[PDB]
RNA sequence: UCCGUAGCGGUCCUGACGUGCGAAUCGGUCGUCCGACCUGGGUAUAGGGGCGAAAGACUAAUCGAACCAUCUAGUAGCUGG
RNA sequence: GUGCAGAUCUUGGUGGUAGUAGCAAAUAUUCAAACGAGAACUUUGAAGGCCGAAGUGGAGAAGGGUUCCAUGUGAACAGCAGUUGAACAUGGGUCAGUCGGUCCUGAGAGAUGGGCGAGCGCCGUUCCGAAGGGACGGGCGAUGGCCUCCGUUGCCCUCAGCCGAUCGAAAGGGAGUCGGGUUCAGAUCCCCGAAUCCGGAGUGGCGGAGAUGGGCGCCGCGAGGCGUCCAGUGCGGUAACGCGACCGAUCCCGGAGAAGCCGGCGGGAGCCCCGGGGAGAGUUCUCUUUUCUUUGUGAAGGGCAGGGCGCCCUGGAAUGGGUUCGCCCCGAGAGAGGGGCCCGUGCCUUGGAAAGCGUCGCGGUUCCGGCGGCGUCCGGUGAGCUCUCGCUGGCCCUUGAAAAUCCGGGGGAGAGGGUGUAAAUCUCGCGCCGGGCCGUACCCAUAUCCGCAGCAGGUCUCCAAGGUGAACAGCCUCUGGCAUGUUGGAACAAUGUAGGUAAGGGAAGUCGGCAAGCCGGAUCCGUAACUUCGGGAUAAGGAUUGGCUCUAAGGGCUG
RNA sequence: AGCCGACUUAGAACUGGUGCGGACCAGGGGAAUCCGACUGUUUAAUUAAAACAAAGCAUCGCGAAGGCCCGCGGCGGGUGUU
């Protein structure tokens, strides 16, 4: 597992070729962001509720979208 | 399986770029970095090989070759040493004193490292308990443990 | 358990190993050492005794003259009273 | 052993499969001796050689 | 107290067979087989007793997967030969080949009389 | 080095047992227990040979010359029919 | 091959003994119910017990080979019986790049050359040998595709050491897999989720590095822009060394693999211990804010503690200091300040709460990795026990393996581009493909192995709780396991076997104090002859030991 | 001055029908003689010993085409990587 500590790149790891999916986790004081890439499961932690629903919108549309629970 | 040390001397070779390796039986005195030199215009110290014909009556030495060119039979345990008696220029001829006391003669082109064999004073000590004999010829050979024969059946 | 914290049931008679099986003079000394060497550090950095004073009783302390914490302050305070007079009348 | 051969493996193998009775038709052949199978091994009796 | 088992065939207490516990998230705590400690490189002089700094001390065949940084030490015999050997052998190669100057000076300066 | 456990061994009761749990075991009591210690696996030495801290001990329940087959249906002034 | 009464005759069968010896080593069974024709022995529940962490517990190696699992049977076997079984009869069951074999060498075994030998063959392992079928650069030749530029093989020039073919360890060496769940029987192998090692690549898949800098001459007010001349196989720190890469062959040097036994100390885990919060149980005749159970996070990556350094810089120390448990260190540079490196199995984070566990409650009438509500918390300690890491010392007339394989360095033959759609190159970050063959079930021992057997014998290892106590001693208990070791009932005679106890005497017994008995731990004193001065020695000899209530002494943290 | 914690040692009083290492664990001792120094080993299945071994002591051979020994035989082999 890697851990993502910005944004940007975040972006660029959803937006490569071989993201198989992305997962949303919403717990406590947290919300993580998991890319499933070919060799690691990049996780993005934001402790931030507002950008955490901005970024759900600002996710590319050609990823498929697991909202976990 | 030997009181003497042994030196490891490294020299490197006058035809191919490489380092040689040879083990010798390490003289007393002899330390590490110490420059060990070789063959007929090499100086009389001590741990310096060089033909027996060269050094002067007297010379204490070891590691002594019995015939000339088969690197060192005579002299080589720890604390012996061989003694150079005299010289014949014709014919080419050296009396040297052996261990045991029998004087041989030896060809005069024959080499022998200057000087006593280290780990001297090696029998002065005694064995205390069977147990140091054991581990002794342990690493030497199985022959230890010798029953006498007047114990034995005919 | 909570009476042989008063010290009951720990006579002669209820007592089978010896004196260095129960509590060896080894750890004993390892923990005496320790102490007086640490004491003797923390009077060093707080200036209470310097190099010279701190060399002498190193030694002492290692040649068994202080059974315990409070004889060697005793005897430091004593050694800093008896210097008092030396550094007093010159 | 769990550390088997593989030709040892097939040797048991074979002496598994050749411990089984006889069918119950052949004794209703008409040239027919056998009453029951006189080979059968047991593996607390007979220890194979091995 | 949960006593636990050995998770392989070998059974005896071998170099190789070195375990060590660990907790798992199933609350129960199990071996896993540990690894050899490695071993940093000693200095190429052969005299220096203590191994070189810098290098990562790993199993030989783990340096296949190490880049060269980890590896080495920037400098001239950097992670070989330590560096109190390294300028040792400067100084050395320098003043001798100096006096063998100073020794050819002084034929010349026999000769030149004689 | 001493007491002593696991381990290794086997003093005494000449105990138990002795068509036995057992073609050599069991109980108590014992010797040793950091070293000439104990032990698995691999490997070397083969029969007038090996190997033996030596008892003619051990060498697959077999040892003052192992075991298997053959010479062999060996011979017997001796025993039994 | 012709007549039996014998030959401790051969083979086969059958008697008396005789319903006799016997089914007696390791404390133990009892009540109720179910299935059934049938219950002392099967199953379930309730007891009472034992094994008592060096186990009658949980897993393996060797060996066994289906004994493992499900169902049925009760003919034969399981020395009583059986509704039961490791028996019989039907069917099932062992899934791997990462766990081992496979590879390497060890002691050693073993061809060829050679030698010996009537001969099968034997010796011998580098010894009486023309023992290399390889590679880079070049020249020559051909082939196939953007015939561009690499690749291919044929010949020549050049260069080249090895040490002996081959075999030899399921405990030595040896890259790389862990968590949850799942079966009637298989799981580091199946499923899910996380990784990781090795190998492969013309077009090399992408990004990054190599690297895009300066001078001069113009122009542009400048911000900056065209044209020439060059450089550019990285960069920082006094240093230890650091940064994500950071060309380079034949050759050479070195390191790792790769090292004994013992003692002492320190660190980190796991287990145990104490004080509280929850959750669920147990007691409650009286008391007990009580007693019991449980209360967490993998591999891999990143960060930080912690541990170690025989690493570096300043500076120069006697009135010598620093310092350990012991040691030990220092003008070949101590203390004192400031740094650097290694291991980080500990903590935090990604994994990761989604999963797991505890508890409560709803569903699916059930065939469900079903859905939910809470919780999975805060501390303190230790000459504690085990494992591991590290430091330091002692011992040896004992010095405690090799090779496969991998890496670093020194050299500088070469390669690449002329200022750019820059080149050769890359141990940096990702992206793509693959990992073939064999073993894998179970027992592992008072019933799955060897002793003719379910034989008190033998057979190599891992884990190792509470109390008492010096203790891995003995005794009791918890987790786990079992039914008393090839049978039960009733009696309590002798003689046995295994245990004890005996007035008064105290070896009178006996070959002989055989056997049994006395003594025994710890504390305090006390301790002879003799001696090889080390011992003898726990010499011998006495005194004390319970429970309860107290007192004194022995320490850290903060200012 | 405050806050914390681990096991020990010594002493005193009281107290039980003198019992207290209350089970368990757990050396009988002394004066001498003979032999073997000791630790160790030995007849697996009648002898664990005073037997064997042992260090110490003392002789013997051998300077390598050699001493001692193996081998049917070889420019064979062990001691001898001496
Ligand atoms: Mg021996
Ligand atoms: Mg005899
Ligand atoms: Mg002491
Ligand atoms: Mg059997
Ligand atoms: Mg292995
Ligand atoms: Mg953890
Ligand atoms: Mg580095
Ligand atoms: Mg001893
Ligand atoms: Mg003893
Ligand atoms: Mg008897
Ligand atoms: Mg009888
Ligand atoms: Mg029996
Ligand atoms: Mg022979
Ligand atoms: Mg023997
Ligand atoms: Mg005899
Ligand atoms: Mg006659
Ligand atoms: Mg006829
Ligand atoms: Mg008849
Ligand atoms: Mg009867
Ligand atoms: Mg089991
Ligand atoms: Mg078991
Ligand atoms: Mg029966
Ligand atoms: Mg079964
Ligand atoms: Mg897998
Ligand atoms: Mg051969
Ligand atoms: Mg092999
Ligand atoms: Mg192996
Ligand atoms: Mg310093
Ligand atoms: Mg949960
Ligand atoms: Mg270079
Ligand atoms: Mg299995
Ligand atoms: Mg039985
Ligand atoms: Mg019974
Ligand atoms: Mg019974
Ligand atoms: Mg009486
Ligand atoms: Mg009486
Ligand atoms: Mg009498
Ligand atoms: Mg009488
Ligand atoms: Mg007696
Ligand atoms: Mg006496
Ligand atoms: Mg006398
Ligand atoms: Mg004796
Ligand atoms: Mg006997
Ligand atoms: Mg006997
Ligand atoms: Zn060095």
């Amino acid at each position: 597992p890697r851990k993502i500590e910005e944004i940007k790149d975040f972006l660029l790891t959803a937006r490569r070729k071989d993201a198989k999916s992305v997962k949303i986790k919403k717990n406590k004081d947290n919300v993580k962001f998991k890319v499933r890439c070919s060799r690691y499961l990049y996780t993005l932690v934001i402790t931030d509720k507002e950008k955490a629903e901005k970024l759900k919108q600002s996710l590319p549309p050609g990823l498929a979208v697991k909202e976990l629970k | 399986g030997r009181g003497a040390p042994l030196a490891k001397v490294v020299f490197r070779d006058p035809y191919r770029f490489k380092k040689r390796t040879e083990l010798f039986i390490a003289a007393e005195g002899i330390h590490t970095g110490q420059f060990v030199y070789c063959g007929k215009k090499a100086q009389l110290n001590i741990g310096n090989v060089l033909p027996v014909g060269t050094m002067p009556e007297g010379t204490i030495v070891c590691c002594l070759e019995e015939k000339p060119g088969d690197r060192g039979k005579l002299a080589r345990a720890s604390g012996n040493y061989a003694t150079v008696i005299s010289h014949n220029p014709e014919t080419k001829k050296t009396r040297v004193k052996l261990p045991s006391g029998s004087k041989k003669v030896i060809s005069s082109a024959n080499r022998a490292v200057v000087g006593v064999v280290a780990g001297g004073g090696r029998i002065d000590k005694p064995i205390l308990k069977a147990g140091r004999a054991y581990h002794k010829y342990k690493a030497k050979r199985n022959c230890w443990p010798r029953v006498r024969g007047v114990a034995m059946n005919p | 358990t909570l009476a042989r914290r008063k010290g009951r049931h720990m006579g002669i008679g209820k007592r089978k190993g010896t004196a260095n099986a129960r509590m060896p003079e080894k750890v004993t000394w390892m923990r005496r050492m320790r102490i007086l060497r640490r004491l003797l550090r923390r009077y060093r950095e707080s200036k209470k005794i310097d190099r010279h004073m701190y060399h002498s009783l190193y030694l002492k302390v290692k040649g068994n003259v202080f059974k315990n914490k409070r004889i060697l302050m005793e005897h430091i305070h004593k050694l800093k009273a008896d210097k008092a007079r030396k550094k007093l009348l010159a | 052993s769990s550390h088997k051969t593989f030709r040892i493996k097939r040797f048991l193998a074979k002496k598994q499969k050749q411990n089984r009775p006889i069918p119950q038709w052949i004794w209703m052949k008409t040239g027919n001796k056998i009453r029951y199978n006189s080979k059968r091994r047991h593996w607390r009796r007979t220890k194979l050689g091995l | 107290v949960q006593r636990l088992t050995y998770r392989r065939r070998l059974s005896y207490n071998t170099a190789s067979n070195k375990t060590r516990l660990s907790r798992t998230p199933g609350n129960r705590i199990v071996y896993l087989y540990t690894k050899k400690v490695g071993k940093a490189p000693k200095s190429a002089c052969g005299v220096c007793p203590g191994r070189l700094r810098g290098v990562r001390a790993v199993r030989p065949k783990v340096l296949m997967r190490l880049s060269k940084t980890k590896k080495h030490v920037s400098r001239a015999y950097g992670g070989s030969m330590c560096a109190k050997c390294v300028r040792d052998r400067i100084k050395r190669a320098f003043l001798i080949e100096e006096q063998k100057i100073v020794v050819k000076v002084l034929k010349a300066q026999a000769q030149s009389q004689k």
